[PDB]
């Protein structure tokens, strides 16, 4: 009935339906003035409503950007407020009439930025997966080093037997001590970032600048970082052929060329 | 492989030859070490996996020691698609008696969007019916193309080369959320495709663009690169019917590089020529909540009785869209001329 | 005293004048209530009125565009609604006066491009010559073809011995058939077009895609050419040498490359 | 993340790979921190910034 | 008192100065509707107000222009109607509260435009020393000539000895011409420019097209030139070795590169 009722000239109720979603969290938002079950799924009202500008499909991603507004209290926006969750928060709209229980979907997606232009509301810039293909491909570089993170797709090094799960002695404001990692040589988890379960089946990495003794230096600060929560931390690859093969026996999936050649042409001027 | 041309350069009374062992390397998932290569080398060898590499030894030149530069040709296609391929039962097609192995634009497009090398998106994203419908047409049109990564750009401007290339058009799709391909051909029937009027769905049609006829090129230079040799080749398409009228000659030069063959780039000058200089009429209609099912690149008819403009087919453009508040879906749309002629 | 007129405080009285000319046939149009006698030319009054929105000479092609508002029922602007006229339609705008015999001309130009944004109204996009000095200027490749229309001023073939007159048999959605152009082989026609007389001295053009026995396959569809007018069938030349003067014996003017060089340079590096 | 990404960037200004990897490590974390960015609206106590 | 006044919230009187000064002579204006007296400097009331649309520090010259509106009749301004001043303005924008003695700089530059938008008004664009930063730094090339302006900080020539003190005879459209000038060989002066008190210790310079006996060629026209004012005039150097040896004796400082080498490469095809 959703398309007939579209079609209809006098049943016209629109009302839009929002869905974050992130692994095994949902986050359900609905713009009329009372809740709606869809899907076994109710949907909470804001009080001062929930709108977007409208959705643009014109091919270019700078431009096809979907805006939604809403007030500075929302729960799923206010996670952003401090620090940018490590996840993507996938969005889905759906779009019913008051009285079906048949939905259409209508845009799908993830945040892209998130902003508070005023107490009384929040603007938030959905983007589509169209965007992410800006970036360059070329990934491809003939230098010494791996030219590889640490447990890519790539490298097929398993980090579950290094995984170390410790309790912190002390956080400090860009430093966070532990005597555990105190009886591993300096550097050894320098490369290395440290995940934390935040809520459900949802976890927040951190990158490590340096390890040195029982101390570890945390890229951006330490904020955010529960001070008896329990935390995960991994080692990291220098990415040199000895650092690849002494520590993790790697080598044969050495992406690196340390000594294959340098600059030797076959069209220079002089071999010797 | 034995390459034996110790004489090539005329040997010891020329400049000397091309003699001695060539060993490769394609870098397969389980490629082991050479041990030839680490005993000469020494030193901590990987196993250079992921990478094609080769390895040399024999004369190079004589006489001088100055050696000259080398030109190798290489095909690929199948060692890519890490472990598993994708349809490959129409992955490459062949022309020139088997001489040239093109691959088809369609799997070309399904890596770089799928490719774990290149962007990884999940397989489950892309709307297979579509693609395996585009590839099977391009493969029974014989249309393959070859390239060269080389340039180091981002994604979007290879993409749409590729899809200038072939006349495509890739767009995430509304309803379903997966990537989804269309052809611009003339492959549809006029009853199935949907209809819109003044009083079917069709709320102001404001833009006309009835354009003009005496401008538009007469002739057409199109440059293709020939795989066989690599050398810069190039055809001409001609408008005589435009030619006549114009009063003086005009030209214009496109650049076709990843055509192989040069019928191949004829048939699509053709196609370019019929679309530059029959005088397209471009609509901006707008419309109700009717046209919500539309996607881009997805032909309709249009009827508006008092503007005389009879049954009309036309491709969508440009969508802007506003369901909830002003309600104004406007869509900017094209007359139907494309089409990629088999001769 | 169109001068002085202009000069004048109080006998201000603009009139603007608008003539569409392609070949034989005259279009007039004017802007005031009622019509204008001008060098013989009455000029008709459109119910609604037509106007512009000023002339700009910047120097840039462009931006420097001329607007034309008119109805949508314009009898020379009607012509484009199905498919632009092969040729194009010359514009002269004069200024003039009411009660005085003089004028002068303000702007010369073709009509660029034509819109209807409403059923009441239609807008006309004029463009000058100037706008014609973007496209290259190139035309010139070292390619084996003849690189050059059959017919133009370079290939000096006269087609007029090779003119084929006949009434179509049958006229399809794509395909033209006629038995005539059977009893040629096939291909003979390929490349060519097909011009018939449309009204007065101007004749609608089209070119072939391909000819194959007694069926022909117009470009962009048969729309538009009458089912039994006569219409006029021109050959078309491949290009290649042999073709050139096997067929059309113009081997003397062939512009082609055959057997010069294709790659041979004088500074590569082994001759053999 | 779902798919490997990447990006080259130039420093050949640099001219020991030790700088290069610091300053890079300083892009890293500032491309991959997720800044928050702020337009407020002051009066005449932020003059003299 | 100005930071405590600004922070008060009762006693904000805000009054802009701007203080336009051009070597040994300075120009004083308020905005206020009386004169306000700053450092033993009084700065005049424009009837009509002076005032300017704000400051706008973003790191683009080409964007964070200081605009100023006045009176069409200012005197500063003034001086660009007919000829632009040799010398830059340089201006300095002061801020202070009435009834304080107290003021802060705020802006500070020199005049980049000056127009005269109507006869009651006049718009001007003042410039900051970043915008000196987008023309080229190359200023370096391996030509014969000399590459250096007489008597720049290269040259090292003193002009001082050269200098020629006159009254002209008689001064036309373009050509000034006198007799004492007519002593020299023709194309002495050539190259020079001439230089004379406008006010105060400031001179205003004019280029020299050419010179040829009694009579001088001033590029632009000769007009603001005193017919009765005394001119000083230097020469012009050729750039030429030999002219820049013969006349001025300054070989060893001669910057241009006349015989090393015009085209030889060491990596030719045949040395002879
Ligand atoms: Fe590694
Ligand atoms: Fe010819
Ligand atoms: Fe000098």
């Amino acid at each position: 009935s959703f398309n007939s009722r579209e079609s209809s000239l006098a049943d016209g109720q629109p009302v839009r339906l929002y869905q974050f979603s992130r692994g095994a969290i949902r986050w359900s938002y609905n713009s009329s003035d009372r809740d709606i079950t869809y899907q076994n799924q109710i949907f909470r009202t804001v009080p001062g409503g929930i709108t977007d500008n409208g959705i643009i499909c014109s091919g270019d991603p700078q431009s096809d950007q979907f805006v939604i507004t809403a007030p500075a209290d929302l729960d799923v926006a206010l996670l952003y407020k401090t620090r940018s969750p490590s996840d993507a928060i996938d969005l889905v709209v759906y779009d019913m009439h008051y009285g079906d229980a048949e939905a259409a979907v209508s845009w799908v997606g993830q945040i892209g930025d998130v902003d508070w232009p005023t107490v009384d509301s929040c603007r938030i810039t959905c983007v589509s997966e169209d965007e992410l293909m800006d970036q360059p491909g070329l990934t491809d570089t003939y230098c010494r080093t791996c030219t590889a993170i640490v447990g890519d797709h790539r490298c097929k090094v398993n980090l579950v037997p290094y995984r170390v799960t410790l309790t912190p002695q002390s956080v400090s404001a860009w430093v966070i001590s532990s005597g555990v990692v105190a009886g591993y040589a300096d550097g050894w988890f320098t490369g290395g970032y440290v995940e934390w379960q935040v809520d459900g089946d949802n976890y927040d990495r951190r990158f490590i600048e340096q390890h040195a003794g029982a101390d570890l230096h945390i890229l951006g600060g330490t904020e955010g970082i529960p001070a008896g929560g329990q935390l995960r931390v991994y080692p990291g690859c220098d990415g040199l052929a000895q650092t690849c093969d002494d520590k993790f026996s790697n080598l044969p999936n050495f992406r690196g060329f340390n000594a294959m050649q340098g600059k030797s042409p076959f069209d220079g001027d002089q071999v010797w | 492989v034995r390459i034996n041309a110790p004489e090539l350069f005329g040997g010891d009374k020329g400049e000397g030859g091309l003699d001695g062992t060539l060993d490769v390397l394609f870098g397969e998932e389980d490629q082991g070490v050479l041990p030839r290569l680490a005993a000469m080398l020494g030193g901590l060898v990987p196993a250079f996996r992921g990478v094609t590499t080769c390895f040399y030894s024999g004369l190079v030149t004589s006489v001088n020691p100055y050696p000259k530069k080398w030109e190798i040709l290489r095909r690929g296609g199948n060692r890519l698609w890490d472990g598993n391929p994708w349809y490959p039962e129409k992955q490459f097609v062949w022309l020139a008696d088997g001489q040239i192995k093109a691959m088809n634009p369609a799997h070309i497009l399904y890596l770089v969007y799928t490719g774990r090398d290149f962007r990884g998106l999940a397989r489950t994203r892309m709307d297979e019916a579509s693609w395996r419908a585009a590839a099977d047409t391009l493969y029974a049109e014989g249309f393959g193309l070859c390239f060269e990564w080389t340039r180091s750009d981002s994604f979007k401007n290879f993409c749409e080369t590729v899809k200038s290339h072939i006349g495509a058009e890739v767009y995430p799709n509304r309803q379903t959320g997966q990537i989804s391909i269309r052809l611009l051909r003339d492959d549809y029937n006029v009853a199935d495709l949907p209809l819109f009027d003044e009083d079917s769905g069709l709320l102001e049609i404001t833009q006309e663009k009835t354009g003009s006829t005496s401008l538009a090129p007469s002739q057409l230079i199109v440059k293709y690169i020939d795989q066989i040799d690599g050398a810069q080749r190039q055809i001409i398409v001609n408008n005589n019917a435009v030619a006549a009228s114009q009063g003086r000659r005009s030209s214009e030069e496109i650049e076709f590089l990843g055509v192989p063959t040069g019928e191949l780039a004829g048939r699509v000058g053709e196609r370019e020529m019929r679309l530059k200089t029959t005088g397209l009429k471009r609509y901006k209609g707008v419309f109700d909540r009717r046209a919500r099912s539309l996607n881009p690149g997805q032909p309709f008819l249009i009827r508006s009785t008092p503007r005389g403009i009879p049954e009309t087919v036309v491709r969508v453009g440009r969508i802007e869209d506003n369901f909830l508040g002003d309600g104004k879906i406007t869509l900017t749309v094209v007359q139907d001329q494309f089409n990629l002629p088999a001769t």
